[PDB]
């Protein structure tokens, strides 16, 4: 059924699954119009499905196109969401298509479970768990991707570089949501964290600087004051 | 006009015949029901006084044979049985008649509800819901299943309204997802009415029948069937402007006729709201939202 904190081991086991987040496939910017109505300017969204096992993220980028003409944007956005993801498990090899499918807003089960009636041995499930996917626009290069795109694209990524030769992904996918989080609550600050020592850089093939074992614990710690930080200017605390 | 004799009474019981119901007390002198409208489809359904477990009854029609009820002491219930001597039949009514043991059932003249509640039903149709050849009758009982229900467990015993599932592959056509679950016009008009049902006097005769087993004999799986029917069309964009004028007609006279202590268990708040205020029909149903909205506005 719905995911949460005492199934949490299951996201690390053996069952191939994929986190489907929908946040970011139709983005607008508002804005006056001359008559001083407002109005609306899609700009090129994507959707975020990550297998949390393997980091292994298939980052399919929505071109503004697929809204021209089109009603009720944010409705059909979770319904071309649900297509896509369809897509991609049809395009899989049978065993490595996933046997649960686990979304973040409630609001993707009806129109992902409609879109596949086909597998009906896949599980279509939500969770309890308050994800941090929605900055993943703040990770440079993801966006960057976006942003330049001028037709429908898929892209893949490892969200985990190089971190599963050193750490589980237990502890990989507590790191990543611990970095989006931050990435969410203080963009600024935590990119100031990420980047400040100039002699620890990304490399061309990875989304995350090449830290030590120890440069993560110091990193981790300053990512949580940050969120910390956060919450007590947030609540006067 | 046509008659249900019955052979006694030998345990105390409330009897209905279609909206009526009368008590009849233990071995009281009670030989049956007389002047029964022929033209329409009947239920006659009991309640034993000692055990409210198993409502229990029988569909017929006075123009298919001649029926009796008797009651079976070792399966504990009054059973129809079809009489095949008419000669015989004809001396059991007239004696019974003659000796005043039968009630009269008590049509007033401008009183349309009963033609009103089973204007499409038909015996035939519901002999294939009810599956029992060997009977021009069709029992029925409170704790019958659906076959639906049971997918989800004696088929002998069962159900067999048609099945609708609204997240099937039935429902939904490949390539056409969101249009078709945000609307039932595919699987109303293509797959229901033109594959299945073949015409809309049939797909309501079934509505009608479910409504009257949920009602009579409290089946759940009834009250399921009759609101997935509802919501089906209520959820199409394009349904023939007079089948939604009819269905406005069926509906009224169902909450019209309905226990107004029963609304809570036969009502399902979300269907009625979703149908009355939300779907594509929410306007095209101005008789049943009247007489919904000022005998259980509750409900809404
Ligand atoms: C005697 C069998 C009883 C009966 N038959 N038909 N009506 N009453």
């Amino acid at each position: 059924g719905a995911m949460n904190s005492s199934n949490y081991a299951e996201l690390f086991n053996n069952d191939i699954k994929l986190f489907v987040d929908d946040t970011n496939v139709y983005r607008v910017t508002v804005h006056k119009t001359f008559e001083g109505n407002v109005a609306t300017k899609a700009i090129n969204g994507c959707i975020f499905t990550l297998n949390p096992k393997t980091g292994h993220l298939f980052l399919k980028i929505i071109h503004t196109s697929v809204w021209a003409g089109q009603k009720r944007l944010s409705q059909l956005a979770k319904w071309k969401t649900a297509e896509e993801v369809s897509a991609l498990v049809r395009s899989l090899p049978k065993e490595e298509q996933p046997k649960q499918i686990i979304v973040t807003r409630k609001a993707m089960l009806d129109p992902l479970e409609v879109h596949m009636l086909d597998f009906p041995n896949i599980a279509i499930r939500p969770t309890e768990l308050r994800l941090p996917f929605s900055a993943a626009m703040s990770i440079d290069k993801l966006s960057d991707v976006v942003m330049k795109a001028t037709e429908p694209q898929m892209v893949l990524f490892n969200i985990y570089d190089d971190w599963l030769d050193r750490i589980s992904s237990y502890t990989a996918f507590s790191r990543l949501t611990l970095l989006l989080r931050a990435l969410k609550t203080n963009e600024e600050s935590a990119k100031m964290i990420l980047l400040s020592d100039p002699t620890i850089t990304i490399k061309s093939y990875h989304l995350w600087p090449s830290f030590t074992d120890e440069q993560w614990i110091t990193i981790e710690s300053q990512m949580r004051d940050l969120i910390l930080t956060e919450y007590g200017r947030k609540y006067n605390v | 006009m046509n008659t249900v004799p019955f052979t006694s009474a030998p345990i105390e019981v409330t009897i209905g015949i279609d909206q009526y119901s009368f008590n009849v007390k233990e071995n009281q002198p009670f030989h049956g029901i007389k002047d029964i409208p022929i033209g329409h489809v009947h239920v006659i359904h009991f309640q034993h006084a000692d055990n409210s477990s198993m409502r229990y009854g029988y569909w017929f029609d006075c123009r298919m044979g001649n029926f009796y009820i008797q009651y079976d002491p070792k399966d504990g219930l009054y059973k129809m049985m079809e009489e095949r001597d008419g000669a015989k039949f004809e001396n059991i009514v007239h004696n019974f008649k003659e000796r005043q043991m039968m009630v009269s059932y008590p049509k007033i003249d401008e009183d349309d509800t009963w033609y009103n509640l089973t204007e499409f039903v038909q015996m035939d149709k519901i002999r294939k819901i009810v599956r029992k050849d060997e009977n021009q009758f069709s029992y029925v009982d409170s704790s019958m299943t659906t076959v639906q229900e049971n997918e989800l467990s004696d088929p002998a015993h069962s159900l067999n309204y048609t099945v609708i599932n609204f997240k099937s592959r039935e429902a939904i056509r490949p390539g056409h997802e969101m249009e078709d679950f945000l609307d039932k016009s595919y699987y109303l008009n293509t797959v229901m009415l033109q594959g299945i049902f073949k015409n809309s006097s049939n797909y309501f005769g079934e509505l009608q029948f479910a409504f009257l087993n949920a009602m009579f004999f409290g089946n759940y799986g009834s009250s399921l069937q009759w609101h997935a029917m509802i919501e089906l069309i209520c959820s199409s964009a394009t349904v023939p402007k007079h089948m939604l004028d009819k269905l406005d007609e069926i509906l009224y006279y169902q909450i019209k006729t309905l226990p107004e202590q029963y609304s809570d268990i036969l009502l399902n708040e979300r269907v009625w709201n979703i149908c009355l205020y939300s779907s594509f029909q929410k306007n095209s149903l101005h008789n049943t939202e009247k007489i919904m909205e000022n005998k259980y506005p509750e409900l809404l």
